[PDB]
């Protein structure tokens, strides 16, 4: 077991592996005992030896497992080595230091509290809340008949399906509870059946009275005091309850890994891409994660959305009011993009119950890094003087590309239904790194312009006409951040927004360039 | 452009406590005539002694021997090695007894050897100052040029050299008025300093009286109005000594 | 900045020393046959001025703190510690009979010690100046300075 | 928590006495008692409309004013608290004043001196920090000294 | 003139203190490498091959050298690239320099 473990760590920094050893762990407590030690020691070569490439993958190990360990014996130094091994990178690099200080946090919270973290995020999973304390983390799933696949859809609809029961999870809850503490002095079956028998109101009474001293505890300076405290004071609770017996037992009760009751997942189909579906579906302390699946074109649709809602609930906060936004992007040119940089990424979430909805049901709860690209506010005008900043966030079209998009894009215009240039004046700034922009200004017979990507850079694809008849074309890419394009009242051209034809526009006369709670994320 | 990684805490080097270090202490027997043969050859050398390893070994362990012989100090300070943190700490724990050079003969032909280019310590800098506090004011003026030439050296713009120049400047009036043409000199030259000079110039001007004041700003006219006169001369026969004159006149009227 | 070498009776391992203020040993017969440290004889003060091998495992040691030492290869500690003299101790010389050793300093005088307790039997004076050097006669009742 | 009566830029004048967070460094007093100012004051408004950088933290040593630079200096590097502690003043009283504006003779007298070096002073158009103004406000303590003897 | 006039490694370690407690870390418990980060160059005009070199420097001492790859002479050249120095974060002393030579060729 323990050699097995060990090399498959080793495979495991280096595509289902991750899933291999969680599972691996989670047939027989004792394993992630090792696989922390194992960590452990080689979190200590890195403190030693360097290469900061491998501290996010052994933090997230790290926080992985224990945060599902079933139980920690009480005279284990597992935790306190732990701390003693990550109060030692304060002197890296940010954020390295900022990942280090929040697991160095979770580390006080397990000493000061057993099983806080699990419960804590499962009540968020399951929606059951204390009177007080109230927590939901809500996953909604958007899917595209069409454009998901088979699998993925299977997986969709098994998450659509209740599986846990408010009854069931508040068994579990207590179980983990109550064998985070105890641990081998508490017989698993003895409690569950002890349990079963009862109601819900109860169950609800005893996990509540159970949570409030999980964090009481936690929040006190005496990790070993309030720890034993607690044990403790989970005992003058269950003497109550009317369970004695069951713990506390001179027998070497045995541990199992208790699992992850899976979290309210409802499934909404997206025949749409505005996130109006997302307030309709509110029509019907706390978060909501929202995942969706990565196509190449719905990349801009996706992308011109996350724009539209951002400002729009910034001018009224509506669904920023109860809940907080969370976007999860699934792959099936940005895929593209993101697939070469984090290796992490291209490890376990790139190509991905079923193991697809486990690792869907993991990296979900985990990744926690926010990677935005740089929206780009544009703020055209046209004959009639109107001004708005709609941004686009892949490219930008205009001339003649946008024009025969929307010519085919008319289906019965379409089947009812040369690029003339256009004399148009180009102000754009040649940004430089140390900060001395270079201004250049031009009027030049252009057909069609269209940006595309390279703070960042904006390339732009630039279409000059130098005599019409079949016009002739000199494609020149030239890098810009912030571009002023003039037109003519007479001179209209047709403007598109990544590429998305539901967004080609008319009678523009000028249009400005220039870059710039609910996050897009990214795992490392 | 560069970028150097951040960090979520202020990276605040302290400043090495010197503390009892007995070495010296508790080696007070003289060494084999053999080795001190061998050391103080090296030592009576050029101070322009280019010191191999080998030197700067014998010398780095003799480090109570070579504190009592003020001949040997620019050749003691060139031996430690920079690179480390030990050694630095023992470094300034060895400048922590120094009753064989505060009371030592001052000597003003040596301590322009502590500010050179070699040495940019904070302390062997401070030492060299400490000895020529005590020069007096002739003395002082001889060598002034080369303390203005050598407050460049200084690593930080406020340094122990300089708060030296000005606290001279502000008791005697010959030094005040050479002083502060070097520095006005060197503002006028040096680009890569001049910022540095006209700081110390300008903490100067703000203590001397109003009447050096005036006469300074007299003095610039005049050297103001004379480089006009110059340059509009060398822009190019007797007409030209007539326009001199013209000039001159006209100066004078002006 | 060595000083001193001292090839071991047995040939298996060479020792030297000096500026460093530690007796390094090194391994001529190693496991893998290269030339490796076994051991760093670190306490002495001072310089390393000169060193004999009793054994493959015991070596003596003179340096510039004043005074002797027996050394535990194996241990790396100070075996005895032979305190009395009053000078940089330049030189000493192992008897026939490892039992004795003499020892030279630069107060001019020399020492007769005793290995199995660590006193000072004797003391010899005469020189005007440093002993340099010092060993035993091949009988091992005299000695020249 | 160290308690610090703080004698008030605006009014008999009102002086507030606070709690200092002693434990870190100038920037945490200076955020209790700005909050302190906002909400204890009768004249509130004033200090409303008034940023952060309208006053200043000068303390009395021995007589003369001194100036609280830099905020990074920690609490024991504040001479004023074991002048305090020595003196046993506690609580101790830290002036905040209002900022004001130079007046004309300064300006005259700084062109006058930038004439005569040949090159300005105030120049912050070339430093990539605040060494040299730094350097400057430091070398007058031992120009008042140099002077007075 | 109206102008008002204006620790040791033992009080700012990280170790013996909880991470809630700390606000300093002295520049000797870094036993990391000194690295730097060389975005690049850009200049308004240039006035071969090109290649830069970063020193540290004591008073004209070089404790550590490092350099880069030849490069083309345009108006700005980019690398993004890393310089790792070998002399630790605590073994620098109070005066180092980082000398910057763009050389040619």
């Amino acid at each position: 077991t323990e050699d097995r473990i060990q090399h498959a760590l080793e495979r495991c920094l280096h595509c289902l592996n991750c899933w291999s050893l969680q599972e691996l762990v989670s047939r027989d407590p004792g394993h992630f005992l090792i696989l922390l030690e194992q960590i452990l020691q080689k979190t200590r070569e890195v403190q030693e030896k360097g290469t900061y490439d491998l501290l996010a993958p052994l933090a997230l190990l790290f926080y992985s497992t224990v945060l599902c360990t079933p139980h920690f014996p009480p005279d284990s130094d597992l935790l306190l080595k732990a701390a003693r091994t990550y109060h030692r990178f304060l002197t890296w690099p940010v954020p390295y230091c900022s990942i280090c200080q929040e697991l160095l946090t979770f580390i006080d919270a397990e000493l000061k509290a057993p099983g806080i973290s699990y419960q804590r995020l499962v009540r968020a999973e399951q929606g059951l809340s204390t009177r007080s304390h109230r927590s939901s983390t809500v996953t909604v799933l958007l899917l595209n008949p069409v454009e998901v696949q088979a699998e993925f859809l299977d997986v969709a609809d098994k998450l659509s399906t209740p599986g846990p029961s408010p009854h069931s999870a508040y068994i579990t809850l207590l179980l983990h509870a109550f064998q985070a503490t105890f641990g081998a002095h508490c017989d698993l079956s003895g409690l569950h059946r002890r349990l079963q028998s009862k109601t819900l109101a109860e169950l609800e009474a005893i996990f509540t009275e159970t949570a409030e001293a999980q964090e009481l505890a936690s929040g006190i300076g005496d990790a070993a005091e309030a720890r034993q405290w607690l044990r403790t004071k989970l005992q003058a609770v269950g003497e109550k309850a009317g369970f004695p017996g069951v713990l506390d037992t001179a027998k070497p009760g045995k541990l199992r890994t208790i699992p992850i009751p899976v979290a309210r997942c409802y499934t909404y189909s997206w025949n749409q891409d505005s996130f109006d579906i997302l307030q309709e579906i509110l029509l019907k302390a706390s978060t909501l994660r929202v995942v969706v699946f990565g196509s190449d074109r719905i990349s801009g649709k996706v992308a011109r959305a996350y724009s539209n809602l951002r400002r729009l609930e910034n001018n009224r906060p509506l669904l920023t009011r109860f809940f907080k936004l969370q976007f999860f992007y699934v792959p099936v040119d940005i895929s593209h993009y993101l697939g070469m940089l984090d290796p992490w990424y291209e490890r376990n979430v790139l190509g991905l119950l079923p193991i697809l909805a486990d690792m869907l049901l993991y990296y979900c709860r985990f990744a926690a890094r926010p990677v935005l690209l740089q929206v780009y506010q544009t703020e055209l005008t046209f004959i009639t003087g109107e001004k708005t900043t709609e941004i686009f966030i892949h490219s930008l079209e205009l001339g003649h590309s946008a024009a025969t998009r929307a010519i085919k894009a008319s289906g019965p215009g379409s089947k009812r239904l040369e690029a003339v240039p256009l004399t148009l004046q180009i102000i754009y700034s040649k940004g430089a790194i140390s900060g001395r922009s270079r201004w250049s200004n031009m009027e030049k017979l252009c057909t069609s312009v269209n940006l595309s990507k390279a703070t960042e850079a904006l390339t732009l694809n630039l279409t000059e006409v130098v005599k019409r008849q079949f016009n002739q074309i000199s494609t020149s890419q030239i890098k810009v951040d912030k571009v002023q394009i003039i037109g003519s009242n007479s001179c209209p051209f047709a403007v598109c927004l990544d590429q998305d034809e539901r967004k080609i526009l008319q009678s523009v006369i000028r249009c400005e360039v220039s870059p710039c709670c609910l996050p897009i994320m990214t795992f490392s | 452009s560069i970028l150097l990684d951040n960090y979520c805490h202020p990276i605040a080097l302290p400043k090495h406590r010197p503390t009892p270090d007995p070495e010296g202490d508790r080696v007070r027997a003289e060494m084999p005539n053999q080795l001190r043969k061998q050391l103080e050859a090296i030592i009576a050398t050029d101070p322009l002694n280019p010191l191999t390893a080998e030197d700067k070994e014998l010398l780095w362990h003799f480090r109570y021997e070579s504190l009592k012989d003020p001949k040997a100090y620019p050749k003691l300070f060139s031996s430690v090695k920079w690179g480390q943190q030990e050694i630095v700490a023992k470094t300034y724990q060895l400048l922590a007894k120094r009753e064989v050079w505060d009371q030592s003969a001052l000597d003003v032909g040596l301590t322009m050897q502590l500010l050179d280019c070699n040495f940019s310590d904070e302390n062997v800098r401070a030492i060299a100052v400490q000895k020529l506090e005590s020069l007096e004011d002739d003395d002082v003026l001889h060598y002034l040029l080369q303390l203005v030439q050598a407050v460049k050296f200084e690593p930080y713009h406020d340094s122990a050299l300089a708060r030296f120049l000005l606290k001279r400047g502000l008791r005697n009036k010959r030094i005040g008025h050479f002083l502060f043409w070097f520095l006005r000199s060197e503002i006028a030259q040096s680009r890569h300093y001049q910022q540095r000079f006209a700081v110390i110039l300008e903490a100067y001007l703000r203590g001397c009286g109003t009447a050096m004041l005036h006469d300074f700003t007299q003095q610039v006219q005049v050297i103001d109005m004379l480089q006009k006169v110059t340059i509009d001369i060398k822009s190019l026969s007797s007409q030209v000594i007539s326009q001199l004159k013209q000039k001159l006149e006209n100066l004078q009227n002006l | 900045w060595v000083m001193t070498c001292a090839y071991a009776p047995s040939g298996n391992y060479v020792a030297c020393g000096g500026l460093d203020n530690i007796c390094s040993i090194y391994n001529l017969k190693t496991r893998e046959g290269n030339v490796r440290v076994s051991r760093e004889l670190a306490g002495h003060t001072g310089y390393l001025s000169c060193c004999r091998f009793l054994d493959d495992n015991q070596i003596v040691t003179s340096s510039g703190d004043t005074t002797c030492a027996l050394w535990d290869i194996e241990t790396g500690q100070q075996t005895t510690t032979f305190t009395g003299h009053t000078g940089d101790v330049m030189s000493l010389s192992l008897a026939p009979d490892t039992r004795l050793f003499v020892s030279g300093a630069c107060d001019a005088s020399a020492k007769l010690w005793d290995v199995r307790e660590g006193m000072c039997r004797q003391t010899f004076t005469g020189h005007e100046s440093d002993i340099n050097a010092i060993c035993f006669f091949p009988n091992g009742n005299a000695f020249a300075t | 928590l160290i308690p610090i009566e703080f004698v008030l830029p605006t009014s008999t004048p009102e002086t507030a006495l606070l709690h200092v967070a002693g434990h870190g460094n100038v920037e945490q007093m200076k955020a209790q008692v700005w909050l302190r100012a906002l909400e204890t004051s009768v004249s509130a408004d004033f200090y409303h409309r008034l940023g952060p950088d309208h006053f200043l933290l000068l303390y009395q040593k021995k007589g003369q004013w001194y100036e609280i630079y830099d905020k990074y200096q920690v609490v024991q590097t504040l001479d004023c608290l074991r002048y305090w502690k020595v003196l046993h003043r506690s609580p101790g009283q830290i002036h905040v004043v209002q900022r004001h504006a130079p007046s004309e003779e300064t300006l005259a007298f700084q062109r006058q001196l930038n004439a005569l070096i040949g090159y300005d002073v105030t120049d912050v158009s070339n430093v990539h920090d605040d060494e040299l103004e730094f350097t400057r406000r430091r070398l007058v303590t031992p120009r008042m000294a140099e002077v007075a003897g | 003139e109206e102008w008002p006039l204006v620790g040791y490694h033992e009080q700012l370690t990280i170790h013996g203190k909880d991470h809630e407690s700390v606000f300093t870390v002295s520049l000797w418990d870094c036993d990391r490498k000194f690295r730097v980060k060389i975005r690049g160059i850009d200049i308004p005009v240039l006035p071969l091959t090109v290649f830069v070199e970063a020193n540290i420097q004591y008073g004209q001492q070089v404790l550590c050298q490092r350099r880069t790859s030849p490069k083309p002479f345009t108006e700005e050249v980019l690398w993004n690239v890393w310089l790792e120095f070998s002399i630790k974060i605590k073994d620098l002393p109070k005066g180092a320099l980082l000398n910057l030579q763009i050389y040619c060729g």
